[PDB]
RNA sequence: AUUCCGGUUGAUCCUGCCGGAGGCCACUGCUAUGGGGGUCCGACUAAGCCAUGCGAGUCAAGGGGGCGUCCCUUCUGGGACGCCACCGGCGGACGGCUCAGUAACACGUCGGUAACCUACCCUCGGGAGGGGGAUAACCCCGGGAAACUGGGGCUAAUCCCCCAUAGGCCUGGGGUACUGGAAGGUCCCCAGGCCGAAAGGGAGCCGUAAGGCUCCGCCCGAGGAUGGGCCGGCGGCCGAUUAGGUAGUUGGUGGGGUAACGGCCCACCAAGCCGAAGAUCGGUACGGGCCGUGAGAGCGGGAGCCCGGAGAUGGACACUGAGACACGGGUCCAGGCCCUACGGGGCGCAGCAGGCGCGAAACCUCCGCAAUGCGGGAAACCGCGACGGGGGGACCCCCAGUGCCGUGCCUCUGGCACGGCUUUUCCGGAGUGUAAAAAGCUCCGGGAAUAAGGGCUGGGCAAGGCCGGUGGCAGCCGCCGCGGUAAUACCGGCGGCCCGAGUGGUGGCCACUAUUAUUGGGCCUAAAGCGGCCGUAGCCGGGCCCGUAAGUCCCUGGCGAAAUCCCACGGCUCAACCGUGGG
RNA sequence: GGUCGGGUCGAGCCUAGGCUCCGUGAGGGGGGAGAAGUCGUAACAAGGUAGCCGUAGGGGAACCUACGGCUCGAUCACCUCCU
RNA sequence: UGGAGGUGAUUUAAAUGCCAAA
């Protein structure tokens, strides 16, 4: 990058959280900007490809997506480089079978089967909440996305809550707040994938970020980042996890 | 023409060998000596990123001030004096901090005539 | 290296051996130096003609140098006129160009 | 730096004349009749290697270090070098004629389908074996213990008819 | 394999260096049957100079034209269909090549930006009102040796320009709604100014028409994402036969400029800043992941694949754009070269092939967009010397061949004579394979038929006390040493030994070497204790009690990309190679 | 876009001075090999004047002499100090 | 028995190594 933006990526430097093969060619595709970040995110093409296999070349695969045929938050997708991430649900209607995203035990992205009822719901992490003109509150998703809510509601969003909203129409129908014997799921971090209750919170001083401690089933004690805690629940689980 | 990149002088004294061409993002440009005149004179520049400036050449109004959060536009008469430079009150240049006459008294200039291109002063009792 | 005949010289060897070795004078291509260059075999030194190119290297000695009772030759003749001088001594081939 | 660069599978002896070495390695050369030196120096590091695994894992301990100890024993006694019962230190006692002898060559002449080693050397390269339903032309592959006994002539082969003159010869010993 | 062997004497024991014996890299002599896999092949001298062909386009669903074929009527026309250039949009700043410069915030790693920019993409909240204008294409006339280029006429747009509104920025006075560890930040209300949007456009159906209903689009605000800019602490070469260096230099105050902080640049006020723990200057070099060697501690290198930096004949400087001071875009100087009708006009392969030169030192002026990706398009698609496929090459690694069996004879290892067998490899066919081919793989016919060399032969060090030449001559010899007419050492014959599709020569690095010694060496007589003493920094420092927790030890969060290394299992016949897991 | 004026930056070019590198070079100087053209016998035994270190003077050449020092000096007689 | 020091002295002149070993 000399003089201007990249717009190739080579086999070897994928992120290391794609199921792909790192030497049966040369070139990657270069992820579009979108939704989620580079590291907890893939592009759809992948997965219409390599991850379902309903497609052998890229070539076919794209005339699927030219018609339609894949729904993500019940949105229809047509660019083969859209970015697919964390808590999506990838929707196929002709064959009606529903898949929500979620890392691997060692970090790896993976399609776990789901209800068609669950399908209509999506978890969304309040990332952070501020003012905007005419005196609203602006709430930003951890998936980028925004929200709009009054004056007279400020007292009942907070950031590290989750928002369960219902998609595509994005209306909210629940909060769960972020609190000691709320219910979490790892993200990121040598724990991903871990589960359980929240115990304790600790805070340092000089923009240090803040800690949580979490037991899990068998009544272990695991600490880890507060923001790669994600809350699902009050004491059980509102969606279905691997 | 005006390079901002880096000195050419290590802090032990030493020199440093320049190792790269200069760059169009480290350049600056020619300062904008705001005179008193009859008529206002202001240009636009395009700027990094595709952006814009405006650039006051000549000046011949200003906006004054009070304590209660009043102001009023009045044109200027000339530049008292100016602590940033020895002789710019003799030739009559505003920047930010000079001290100017007005036809409602002395004031101070507070904002900064090449990047605004508005001469605003707050009034000296 | 690759370099250009001047002349044919003989070295006698160092007490208490007697006999007289056969060399050449070398000016190299690369930098125009002279160099002196032992001819290796029986009777190798008829295969030689002045204004001759030749291809030459190390002799072989302790620490890079010379060897043997010819101290003051560092290098050998390997190629006369881009044939192996080997093969010329044993037969196998005939010089070029006369 | 520099990219990765393929290397040798063997060793060579760190003197090439003496005496004591070139007797017993010409011993072994004409009893298992190989080709070169070469190919018996390539078992002989395979047996080097596992040595020098158990003696790294003798002096070890930790979580990684019993998994690939088990690791170890295991895949040494399915290529049939060990018994069902063995332990790390019985490691320390193999040879050098313990690896000879499973090799495909040698598995053919003892099963009695050849009359010489020669022979079954030459049977094995024209493709007259086959292992498990599967034709290999390696003399040196090592035989594991799970498919031993189902090594027969190729159903395609001359060979695999009791009346050819060649066979009856072979049965003769 | 955590190793020794030869050399100083008439004989002995030491110190000490030289040589042998191992691995890897570059050039090279002689000699060569086959297949597979891989990140190999003008890097070292010349980042020297280059003939010819190619290496970046795409959009007809943005707009007016030209030409052709048909249908309706047609004087005239209107349609539909297909090609062509032009205006217009996006891209051409990525990808590809090389390592000259650079000892530096260039690079590695942990942090910061509350001191900043970002076209394409995602979510939410709003908007699209009223006017104006030229010109290419096309027609008439041209100029010039050419490169290029003039005048007049006529026309459209998602082309260009105005007005309004929304919106943006600066400063002064209040209120305390948000995030955060902490507000020169965000939100609300007054006040003075300056800047200042848009294309309801295109396509298809239902529409008699009216108008819907989808598809692609245009502008503003808030946030994200992607790609970057800038800053800090720590870490990694050699020289004292380089000891003092610096004067916008170091800091302060007031400004300018920038996307943004900053002596980045000015005006004024001070005398600071670096240095024997090595400043300044000189030498040599792109940095890292890694690679070679060794039991390890270490020592040496950092061309090929990935990440970061820099460059486009040398030295300077600008236009457009979101992004450049731009390898196949522009200007000047310097230095080469080419075409001219002599007035002028052009060109630098460190892109793929190819040529000259320099050298010890390095390949085809080939086929394809079928796969992997990128740019353009609503899409089908089009282009791509990237990438993919072959051609030449003792580049590296893995697996094989040059026959096998039985009975006799011999000098019994090995050769010969009879009888039999097989076809990896070889020759000729069918299928499959491939973008098309070629290899490869499965079958069919013939037949032991088509296939072994290089070095050594006195000791170190495995192998002849045999024959013929030469006669201190010729020659050999890493080292020790042979040759003076009865040579196991030179030349040749016949034997023999080592490795084997390879085997020898020359140069370099590691080991050998405890001849660089932390682990782990020496200084009476062998190299080596200052002629003697006093003392500054540094290093090393007596016993007990109380406190602290910097060093040190244990547990646990966030990091140190992938490739490369080790292990088990799985896929190509096994392997080399590749995939899933654990380190 | 042309012409003039003003300010500022600026590659290059010329002159002078000072350091530094490469190629030749009359003449001078020791060093290393060779094998003997030459004059002597200085080091080894008490080497025929014991050898050597420091300083100074002299001589064809190894070398000689003076003052202070060492044993890495042979023989005889006597004396002294020890085991 | 074997050692370490000190003081005295110490009768003319007397150079060289060819041929060979080869
Ligand atoms: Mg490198
Ligand atoms: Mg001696
Ligand atoms: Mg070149
Ligand atoms: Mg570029
Ligand atoms: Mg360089
Ligand atoms: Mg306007
Ligand atoms: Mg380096
Ligand atoms: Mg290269
Ligand atoms: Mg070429
Ligand atoms: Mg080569
Ligand atoms: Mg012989
Ligand atoms: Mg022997
Ligand atoms: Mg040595
Ligand atoms: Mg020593
Ligand atoms: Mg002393
Ligand atoms: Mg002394
Ligand atoms: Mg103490
Ligand atoms: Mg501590
Ligand atoms: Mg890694
Ligand atoms: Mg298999
Ligand atoms: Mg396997
Ligand atoms: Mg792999
Ligand atoms: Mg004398
Ligand atoms: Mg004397
Ligand atoms: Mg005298």
């Amino acid at each position: 990058a000399r003089k201007g933006p990249k717009r190739h990526l080579k086999r070897l430097a994928a992120p290391t959280s794609w199921y792909i093969e790192r030497k049966a060619y040369k070139w990657a595709v270069r992820p579009r900007p979108g939704p989620h970040n580079m590291r907890t995110s893939i592009p759809l093409l992948y997965i219409v490809r390599d991850y379902l296999g309903y497609a052998k070349t890229a070539r076919e695969a794209r005339k699927i997506l030219n018609e339609g045929k894949f729904l993500v938050d019940g949105r229809v997708r047509k660019d083969y480089k859209f970015p697919v991430g964390i808590m999506d649900v990838v929707s196929i209607p002709e064959t009606g079978e529903h898949y929500r995203v979620l890392p691997n035990r060692i970090g790896k992205l993976i399609l776990h089967p789901i209800s068609e009822e669950e399908a209509n719901i999506k978890p969304l992490r309040i990332r952070n909440k501020r003012m905007v003109k005419g005196a609203k509150i602006q709430l930003n998703f951890h998936d980028g996305t925004n929200h709009l809510i009054p004056l007279s509601e400020k007292d009942n969003y907070f950031t590290s809550y989750t928002v369960l909203m219902k998609v595509p129409e994005r209306e909210i129908l629940e909060v769960l707040p972020f609190e000691k014997g709320a219910y979490v799921f790892v993200t990121q971090g040598k724990n991903v994938a871990r589960k359980g209750r929240i115990v304790e919170i600790k805070k340092f001083p000089m923009g240090w970020p803040d800690v949580v401690t979490i037991e899990d089933e068998e009544g272990e004690l695991f600490d880890t980042l507060k923001e790669y805690a994600f809350v699902v629940g009050r004491d059980k689980p509102r969606i279905s996890l691997p | 023409a005006i390079w901002q990149g880096r000195s050419l002088r290590k802090p032990s004294g030493g020199r440093i060998v320049l190792a790269r061409k200069k760059r169009k993002r480290e350049l600056g440009r020619e300062p904008s000596n705001t005179r008193v005149a009859e008529q206002d004179k202001r240009k636009i520049i395009r700027t990094y990123g595709g952006n814009k400036k405006v650039r006051l050449t000549a000046a011949a109004y200003a906006n004054v001030f009070d304590k209660s959060g009043k102001g009023r536009k009045v044109r200027i008469i000339r530049v008292i004096e100016n602590p940033a430079n020895r002789q710019f009150a003799r030739r009559n240049i505003i920047t930010k901090g000079a001290i100017i006459e007005t036809e409602i008294g002395k004031a101070k200039v507070t904002s900064r005539p090449g990047q605004d291109g508005v001469v605003n002063a707050i009034l000296l009792e | 290296a690759r370099g250009i005949v001047l002349e044919k010289i003989a070295v006698e060897a160092k007490q208490p051996n007697s006999g007289m070795r056969k060399a050449v004078r070398v000016q190299l291509i690369k930098n125009g130096k002279v160099v002196t260059a032992f001819c290796p075999g029986d009777g190798a030194i008829k295969f030689i003609d002045e204004h001759d190119e030749v291809i030459i290297e190390g002799i072989g000695g302790p620490k890079g140098g010379s060897m043997g009772d010819i101290p003051g030759i560092r290098y050998k003749v390997v190629k006369v006129n881009r044939v192996s001088l080997k093969e010329l001594v044993k037969g196998r081939k005939e010089k070029p160009r006369r | 730096g520099d990219p990765k660069r393929q290397r040798k599978k063997y060793e060579t002896p760190p003197h090439p004349w003496i005496k004591e070495r070139l007797d017993r390695e010409r011993v072994l050369m004409d009893k298992y009749e190989l080709k070169n030196k070469k190919e018996l120096w390539k078992h002989e590091t395979q047996l080097k290697n596992f040595r020098r695994r158990a003696r790294r894992l003798l002096a070890a301990r930790g979580k990684q270090a019993e998994i690939e100890r088990e690791q170890l024993l295991a895949r040494l006694k399915r290529l049939g070098l060990l018994p069902e019962d063995a332990v790390l230190d019985d490691v320390l006692s193999l040879t050098i004629e313990d690896i000879l002898e499973r090799r495909l060559q040698t598995i053919v002449y003892k099963k009695g389908l050849a009359r010489t080693m020669r022979q079954a050397r030459q049977l094995i390269v024209h493709g007259h074996i086959e292992v498990n339903g599967q034709i290999i032309r390696s003399p040196s592959y090592l035989v594991l213990k799970e498919e031993e006994d189902t090594i027969t002539y190729a159903r395609t082969s001359p060979f695999a008819n009791p009346q050819h003159p060649e066979r009856m010869m072979i049965e003769k010993a």
